[PDB]
């Protein structure tokens, strides 16, 4: 906005402009510690070993 | 006018859970909100504010 006295109401004055993530739904930790990871899965027919 | 009513009036909205996305310390109930959802009859269809 731009209120009558002609001030400024920008996002800082209404939204807390942060920087988190898409989802806050998966929380993971390795050895009881905060961590992330990727569940690498096996393409059909390729060799698990290779 | 008729078309654009059968739209708004008969549609399917979205509305977050309660917790899920990052919540507050020590919360307890997560539930899913159920907003607008499609009519299902000539009855409810009969009744549309035109």
């Amino acid at each position: 906005k731009v209120n009558q006295d002609g001030s400024r109401v920008l996002l800082r004055d209404v939204a807390k402009i942060e920087l988190g993530g898409e989802n806050y739904d998966i929380i993971a930790e390795f050895n009881g510690q905060p961590a992330s990871g990727l569940g690498i899965k096996l393409a059909t027919g390729a060799n698990a070993l290779d | 006018d008729v078309i654009t009513a059968i739209k708004a009036q008969n549609a399917q909205v979205a509305a977050g859970q309660l917790g899920g996305t990052p919540p507050v310390k020590g919360q307890q109930l997560n539930a899913s909100i159920i907003a607008q959802t499609r009519l299902t009859s000539t009855e409810e269809f009969g009744k549309i504010l035109l």
